[PDB]
RNA sequence: ACCCAGAGCUAGCUGGUUCUCCCCGAAAUGCGUUGAGGCGCAGCAGUUGACUGGACAUCUAGGGGUAAAGCACUGUUUCGGUGCGGGCCGCGAGAGCGGUACCAAAUCGAGGCAAACUCUGAAUACUAGAUAUGACCUAGGGGUCAAGGUCGGCCAGUGAGACGAUGGGGGAUAAGCUUCAUCGUCGAGAGGGAAACAGCCCGGAUCACCAGCUAAGGCCCCUAAAUGACCGCUCAGUGAUAAAGGAGGUAGGGGUGCAGAGACAGCCAGGAGGUUUGCCUAGAAGCAGCCACCCUUGAAAGAGUGCGUAAUAGCUCACUGAUCGAGCGCUCUUGCGCCGAAGAUGAACGGGGCUAAGCGGUCUGCCGAAGCUGUGGGAUGUAAAAAAACAU
RNA sequence: GACCAGGCCCGGGCGACUGUUUACCAAAAACACAGGUCUCCGCAAAGUCGUAAGACCAUGUAUGGGGGCUGACGCCUGCCC
RNA sequence: ACGGUCCUAAGGUAGCGAAAUUCCUUGUCGGGUAAGUUCCGACCCGCACGAAAGGCGUAACGAUCUGGGCACUGUCUCGGAGAGAGGCUCGGUGAAAUAGACAUGUCUGUGAAGAUGCGGACUACCUGCACCUGGACAGAAAGACCCUAUGAAGCUU
RNA sequence: AGGUAGACAGUUUCUAUGGGGCGUAGGCCUCCCAAAAGGUAACGGAGGCGUGCAAAGGUUUCCUCGGGCCGGACGGAGAUUGGCCCUCGAGUGCAAAGGCAGAAGGGAGCUUGACUGCAAGACCCACCCGUCGAGCAGGGACGAAAGUCGGCCUUAGUGAUCCGACGGUGCCGAGUGGAAGGGCCGUCGCUCAACGGAUAAAAGUUACUCUAGGGAUAACAGGCUGAUCUUCCCCAAGAGUUCACAUCGACGGGAAGGUUUGGCACCUCGAUGUCGGCUCUUCGCCACCUGGGGCUGUAGUAUGUUCCAAGGGUUGGGCUGUUCGCCCAUUAAAGCGGUACGUGAGCUGGGUUCAGAACGUCGUGAGACAGUUCGGUCCAUAUCCGGUGUGGGCGUUAGAGC
RNA sequence: AUUCUGGUGUCCUAGGCGUAGAGGAACCACACCAAUCCAUCCCGAACUUGGUGGUUAAACUCUACUGCGGUGACGAUACUGUAGGGGAGGUCCUGCGGAAAAAUAGCUCGACGCCAGGAU
């Protein structure tokens, strides 16, 4: 009834090591923001961006950051600078950080 | 056999009341005419 | 008993059997032949003993055909041993049917007589088949 | 050995640790550990400073290879057709060769499968950016409140989890089994439904009222509320408990075969000569197994669906006349039932009991919680103090 | 004639035998035993106990003294350094 | 019995052998009994006897183990009767372990999965004394098994 | 000063674990499981690493592989040489995944950036650690130049701290000058592999044992589960002279039961006594006999099969601790189960769990072995419920005896 | 301002092949020779140098067809977010919201920018 129980020869693994897209697509960036780990070259180095020695891809400049298709099935990586961002107080985030702001200095 | 049997709060799963019929799920409160303005309660008018 | 001729990997997950089996609903080679409707992990000894027995009643002419092959294994481990410690060596291999598939084909007899047959090959298998004329 | 002393030895171990009210309130996870029932740091509490804006909601943009699907790749696979190459036999016995009851590469056509396959590719999720004024005052002014994070100081517990839903692994797609992932409840949560019943359903207990409305669930009596309504279904005590299979039980639907030039079921009728038929000559003779599955005489008959024989003989059923005189025969599909259904102190739907007081569908009343409403009282916080609210 | 006062036989295992032993669960097949063998020791002996002095051995000296194993008696006791 | 070949320091001689050794196993054969997993003798497939941790025999001896017979009987068939010492009743003296509180039924169901206490039924005046032990997971000893503690202690190389 | 006795002493002798032990594993890299961000467990499924290269590096220029078909001496399915056709299925030092076209793959020329001084900025995270890096400074490489180079197509090839060691260096140097000795920079010394490393240095046994704890954790019992067991049923190939269905029933399918052997670890470790026997029960039916039936390949007798039925009954011995089993003599028959494998505050103690002793075996040894043998202390005055008996009170409506 | 040929991109298979035809006035390519510059792991095949006497055959450029290759709906269906329900048999059903892959209709034989040179 008592019967031996047969051992594996299994059971190693390494954790996963975190690669993938750190800055997605149409995101804020740096000069020196790493864009993407990856293993081999899945994404391709476009414009205004750096390509390191594991084939990771940093930028360059500010801007933010473009996904293009390459030619015959393959992707691109480019970074754009963004010419005017305007601001509104009409908005609402405007509005409520302004009445928040005005809250902290009515009470103190 | 082989038929493993309902313990626990599984028996509580399968046997507890329910209504699941389309018209006794809906009914709810009854409606009415709600009221004309009433007086006071207490009014004082003393000492 | 219909065994796959080394696979890719000797042991592998069970999954389940969710879905209508969309593709295996149509006949090809028979005119009669039995469909399922419940799925079941099905055993070549089930697929064999279903074959002779409806083989059996063919007897004077009329062709056969099976459309279901195993090639999933399946493993019992060491009997009577405690839980744990890896897996066990695989038993037997088994199709997955799942609903509205064809098991076996049938053409050239009376509808009399496949009919009949059928019967005794539906009573061999673990499941509710029914009987299907189209082809 | 005992006695005294070091000595209140140490004990990551067990037990125990005493008055009251108010406010907030976890964890049972990751990582390391001579570590696994211990400890460290993170995670999650409290408390007190600093920095700002989010939170919930809707709408865009991003990269995904999962469910799905597919066979172009990697394997796997069945059948057919083309068929290199292989199996076996035949020659004027060392040059030479031809047959071939035959297994079959590789492509083509049809047809499947795959956690570790992908020419394809969802929903969620994740990341980012956008847009919207939550409750109380005469479309704003000025108001009152509730509403989330980041960083740091001081100072905790936790680090045995459990069940349920889903996605999976291990197991025997056994376990009130085990291990992860996402969420609910318990844990630390009273109350009502579930007979009793942590973990299911409803709902979050500041306190008082011999007020009211409702949620979940119910309205024959035990025991609050309809022995309410209208239309269907069961005949089983089903309504409490399980399958393969069995079936003129009963009710409805559609489709399908004949039928007052008369069907169905009963009822005396007919149901033939070469057929000892060729066949392995022991016999298969309508009926072991072979094929052929004749055509005549005809109101009709198959060289035969079954019984009966060593084989014949013989008995039937197919079909058709005749008697007879109205709806009947064979499948499909459900709905609700029956059998299949047998255990050990004694009945076990909660009990009585019920032909509805059960099931299905619809319509309206009512009951029903510590939920919500009302009426009063307390304590917090919004500042400091009182009144005044708003929230708690 | 009461009290008192052997039951006997046949066959086997283990140990020869009387003996000793777990006070308060074990009395035996366990220990001891006569007998056997090996090895040490020449006397200021080996051995033993002591820091030492010295004590036992022994007021004995190889037919004696210490230690290992076996266990009357009979027949035996092989191969391997 | 007879040979071939390998390894080893060498391959068990005499004797004994299913035994205080024997797993398979109640080995098989014969004896003993109406019937014998124990017993006696023989076989040898000695899992894993063996020559001074001696081998094999042996008259005697044993509160030794283990089989069989005769005699003998309440050991038993299968109980029965009687005598004492208790038990029982009366008077005198007078403990104990135990004890959350106890107004302390049966059935089935429920629940930390085995209920006098929770649900439904059933049964049941209140209270002594004699007898009986099924339950109170009855009492007794912070399990002596099992495992844990970077516990203790003996003993070994 | 060197050797040399567990004779004697102090210690050490890991953790995981679907109870422990026996095994297996312990660090790192790839894939799956993993649920299309990342992350993610199991004694889940698959493999690798503990390097190699002076060029397989750097740069400058040049090249397009692999597999078939057809022709061609030896030469064939395959060496070399030409043409054709899909074209990236090849190769890429070494496992896998992701990559790589005039390439990251293959060849040649020249060389050493496999360099010093750094570094805005990110990724990864408990900490320790790891990873990518635009750019500047110097001094070079290769090219006509623009430019590219601080090792390798990428992810494994690895260990902290203390300490010591070698090369560099007025930085200190205990009155002051030196020196001894430190510091500083560059570097070397771990299968510290139990790989976040307790020491420079450590194995066993206890049935002669003890303490602290645990139902967090096994053995007996219950529970869940029902794989195995027990009992039924569907199918029907076939056996039965003929005929599946008198009697059997292959290949297969579906159930119940909770008596076996398991799996789980939910109550109980501040104790619930383990087998068999005696005594005394009771209950279930899946019926051994006794009552009443259908079918029979039922002439009768005597059966076989199966339906109803659980009222009653279901011997005495030999052997074994045995339940079980075999055998002798019987008999209507010699049923099978539940009740903590009914019943130890009712009994027994033959078996099995203490200390002694022996045989075989394993162990260098102490000791060990569901191997064997002989010997080995079984408690209790009944509070309650419950039972068998037997009183007393009260009740029963005025009280009594029959 | 428009259209060609030669160079450069955006855009990468609606843009690629096959089939059929057409272009040498220019531009572009094949044929002549090679002391030398320079070269062949051999060979002026290629690289390079010097010349021109042929040609639109090959390549290249341009116009056509859908034969292939490629792209590809609507509708449904699978699947799934969320709120429920049925089964003990292991999955199924419903409301509310999102929605494939495949298949087919059909769509495609490029578009568009700049510069150099020629022509109207």
């Amino acid at each position: 009834h008592k019967k031996g129980a047969g051992s594996t020869k299994n059971g190693r693994d390494s954790k996963g090591q975190r690669l993938g897209v750190k800055i997605y697509g149409d995101q804020v960036a740096k000069p020196g923001a790493i864009i993407i780990r990856q293993r081999g070259t899945k994404f391709h180095p476009g414009k205004n961006v750096g390509i390191g020695k594991d084939h990771t891809i940093f930028a360059l400049i500010d801007g933010l950051v473009k996904f293009e298709k390459y030619g015959p099935d393959k992707k691109k990586v480019s970074v754009y600078p963004r010419e005017i961002q305007p601001e509104n107080p009409n908005s609402y985030r405007a509005r409520k950080r302004e009445n928040f702001r005005l809250q902290r200095e009515k009470k103190k | 056999s082989s038929r493993p049997q309902k313990k626990g709060t599984a028996h509580h799963m399968k046997t507890r009341p329910k209504k699941t019929a389309r018209w006794d799920i809906k009914r709810g409160p009854a409606v009415y005419p709600p009221l004309p303005p009433l007086p006071a309660e207490w009014t004082i008018v003393s000492s | 008993m219909l065994s796959p001729k080394r696979t890719r990997f000797r042991k592998q997950h069970r999954g389940r059997m969710k879905g209508i089996s969309y593709r295996g609903n149509r006949i090809c080679f028979g005119r009669y032949a039995l469909q399922a409707l419940e799925p079941a992990w099905i055993t070549s000894r089930q697929i064999e003993a279903g074959r002779r027995a409806m083989t059996r009643n063919a007897r004077r002419g009329g062709k056969i055909w099976v459309r279901i092959f195993p090639d999933k294994p399946v493993t019992v481990r060491p009997a009577e041993t405690r839980m744990g410690s890896g897996k066990g060596s695989p038993e037997y291999w088994v199709a997955v049917v799942k609903p509205g598939r064809i098991l076996y084909e049938i053409s050239g007899v009376a509808e009399n007589i496949a009919r009949r047959a059928v019967a005794i090959a539906a009573s061999k298998m673990p499941i509710r088949t029914q009987f299907i004329i189209s082809g």
